[PDB]
Order: C-alpha cells, then structure tokens, then sequence
C-alpha cells in the first residue's frame, strides 16, 4: 500500500508564492529519490525538479530554475516544493512522485495562476425536450466560475446511469462553462424527480437545482 | 537537452487485435552501468499516471504480461499483445538517465468500434437565464460513434460562426460511444427578436445530415 499525498495547491496571482507538499506511506522516504512532474491542462507530462535520497543533489526544469526550490524532511517523511515567482503557464497539476523509474505517483493537486477573481457559477435547467425518439433528456447548465474545478452529481449519487458531464469550456469572457445531461425514459418524467448538485469548492458555492418541463 | 519522440500520435485499434508504438530518442541512452533507463506509463482518463514497463523491457508489478518493451539505442517499443477496453488512455515514454528528465508528448489509445448514429436533443435557454440577460441554447449529441461530427446552428436559417463551442466526453465504459454537447451564445435581446433556432448535425452513421429545431413559444 504504497501512498502519496499532495498539498497546498489552489488560486495564485502572477508573480505570487505557493508551497506545496507531499506526505508519503508504504516504502522508506529516505531510501528514495523523489520528483515532481507537472501536467498543464490538456497538456503532456512535464518534469519539474528532483531531489537525492538525503537531499545531496537536486535538479531543475530549465522553465523554473529561476523561482522553484525543491527542499524536503526525512524526519517528517515529507517533501516539499516553494514556487516563488509563478507565472501563468505555471498553472497544472503537480504531481508528487518517486524518483527511481517514476514508479509510484500521487493523485496530483491542480496549481492556478492567475489575476481573476473566484467566482461562483449559476446553474440554469436544462430543462426536457417535448418529443421521444422512448428517451428525452434533460440536464444542468453551469455558467460563470472561476477557477476550476466543479463537480455535478444528479440526486445524491444516485442517479448515475446515463449521465454525461462534460469536461468544462473556457468562455471568451475568461470564465470557464459546463453541461451535465442525463437521458431518461419520457413516461418517467412525472413520476421521477431530477434535481443536480453542483460543488464548487474555490468559491465555497454549493447549489441544488431542480429540472422540470416547461410551464 | 535529450529529446523524446513518439509515434503515432493517436492510435485507434479494435479489441483482440495488436498494439504498437515508438519512442524515438536524440541520443543514445545506453550507459556504462549496462542498463538503458527508459521507462512507459499509462495516464487512464480522469486518472493519475502509472508505471507499466520500466528499464526498457521489464514488467512492473500489478501489470498484465500482455504489455512488452523492446529495443535498444536511439529507437525503442511498446507492445500490446491483445488490446482491452482497459488500456483506453495516453501512454508516455520517460528516460530518467541524465538531467534534464524528459517525456514524450504522449499517444492517445482509442478503441475501434462499430459505427452508431447520435441521438439529438436541443434545448432552449431557461427563463432563469434570460432573466440574467444572457441566452445560451445547448444542442446535445448522446452515445455516438465515432467522433468526428459536423454540428451547425441555425437562427432562421442563417448558418452562425465562431458563436458556438462544443465538449466530448470520454469513450464510454460499457459502451465506447462518445457524447457531445455544442452551445450557442447569443444576447437575450436578440434571442428574442428570432423564431427558430436549430442545431445541424452531420455524422458518418446517418444517411444525411439531420435537424433538431424549436419555435420560442413552444
Ligand atoms: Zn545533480
Ligand atoms: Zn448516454
Ligand atoms: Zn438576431
């Protein structure tokens, strides 16, 4: 049960510092060389920096000689990652991850950097098309947030057969934009209730919106 | 300083059949120790990466025998024996034998299916919406295949440009059809000033291109 666990991500503003860290289970922290990769969204892997087994060699990406320290504690079985001058292209996932072949990898925490403001989203319904090919279907709008992520379930988690959410777009106002839909038999429209929860964790903006047909 | 490329960029295979895929290298990554530190990774969609072959040819654990590495010098391979449903994702080579570390730019696996025609569902902007003072009316093109499609809108029958921008989900799971969904932004004053508004879809599984419209009113 090899575990890694990262830390400290979230919004930035350019020019701005963030420390990230990386806690780890299952295998001998100061046995290991560690690393951090980076992923930009929609982007490849990106190799960050590296650092020895007891903190003797570190290496660094040409990107951010300049601004990153890589700096971790043997004792706390802890790594560590200080970003100083962050730029936007700075913004990704940070993975944390063992040095020897990249063998094990953490889940990664998402690094924004930017001068916008956390801005909640609006949920409007999607609200069901009249006709049935017997499906309709029927789905939530999510407009006008900032940073990502969202997340949208429909009735708790308990509807979860045939939704699509789609992966978010970023609107020319520099707002990011999103459907969930979901199809559903058209004779089950009276008798079943469709309600989608949008959490948006950055902006602390929970919202339930309930979807009905047309008055 | 030492450059990694892939190929082919994206590779679609229908399942049963085989894989392959290069990772071509600037220079040579033989070293003195004896061992060529070139490693293979599987990022799944909506996951972390994974280590599947490491040291050129060597399985890690949990990693099914069906997956080979191979070659030596500047040229080497990744095989997949018999591709599964499973292996959907990007595969990335890495070398970590001298600094800078570097990665390729990635191949993306598709699966090959049978062609299927969307379903087509359009929307209209809700009253909630309009009351903001934006209109935005969404088109969705449900468990599909494959993924290249043409949606166009209509107001009127004017065909609209750079007005609209679309999403696609990941292959499905069971399923291996994809969705889409294209939205419309216009102004709520001109939205109300329009009848009928219509999203045009093109697509290899149907005959001829089909049309899913509504009137304001109802
Ligand atoms: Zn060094
Ligand atoms: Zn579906
Ligand atoms: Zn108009």
């Amino acid at each position: 049960e090899v575990q890694l666990v990262e830390s400290g991500g979230g919004l930035v503003q350019p020019g701005g510092s963030l420390r990230l860290s990386c806690a780890v289970s299952g295998f001998t922290f100061s046995d290991n060389g560690m690393a951090w990769v980076r992923q930009a969204p929609g982007k490849g892997l990106e190799w960050v920096s590296f650092i020895s087994n007891l903190a003797y060699s570190i290496d660094y990406a040409d990107t951010v000689t300049g601004r990153f320290t890589i700096s971790r504690d043997n004792a706390k079985n802890s790594l560590y990652l200080q970003m100083n001058s962050l730029r936007a292209e700075d913004t990704a996932v940070y993975y944390c991850v063992s040095g020897t072949w990249f063998a094990y990898w953490g889940q990664g925490t998402l690094v924004t950097v930017s001068s916008a403001s956390t801005k909640g989203p609006s949920v409007f319904p999607l609200a069901p098309s009249s006709k049935s090919t017997g499906t309709a279907a029927l789905g939530c709008l999510v407009k006008d947030y900032f940073p990502e992520p969202v997340t949208v379930s429909w009735n708790s988690g308990a509807l979860t057969s045939g939704v699509h959410t789609f992966p978010a777009v970023l609107q020319s106002s520099g707002l990011y934009s999103l459907s969930s839909v979901v199809t559903v038999p058209s004779s089950s429209l009276g008798t079943q209730t469709y309600i989608c929860n949008v959490n948006h964790k950055p902006s602390n903006t929970k919202v339930d919106k309930k979807v009905e047909p047309k008055s | 300083d030492i450059v990694m490329t892939q190929s082919p960029l994206s590779l679609p295979v229908t399942p049963g059949e085989p894989a392959s895929i290069s990772c071509r290298v600037s220079q040579s990554l033989l070293h003195s120790n004896g061992y060529t530190y070139l490693h293979w990774y599987l990022q799944k969609p909506g996951q972390s990466p994974q280590l599947l072959i490491y040291k050129v040819s060597n399985r890690f654990s949990g990693v099914p025998d069906r997956f080979s590495g191979s070659g030596s010098g500047t040229d080497f391979t990744l095989k997949i024996s018999r591709v599964e449903a499973e292996d959907v994702g990007v595969y990335y080579c890495s070398q970590t034998r001298h600094v800078p570390y570097t990665f390729g730019g990635g191949t993306k696996v598709e699966i090959k299916r049978t062609v299927a025609a969307p379903s087509v569902f359009i929307f209209p902007p809700s009253d909630e919406q309009l009351k903001s003072g934006t209109a935005s009316v969404v088109c969705l093109l449900n468990n599909f295949y494959p993924r290249e499609a043409k949606v166009q809108w209509k107001v009127d029958n004017a065909l609209q440009s750079g007005n609209s921008q679309e999403s696609v989900t990941e292959q499905d799971s069971k399923d291996s059809t994809y969705s889409l969904s294209s939205t419309l932004t216009l102004s709520k004053a001109d939205y109300e000033k329009h009848k009928v508004y219509a999203c045009e879809v093109t697509h290899q599984g149907l005959s001829s291109p089909v049309t899913k419209s509504f009137n304001r009113g109802e």
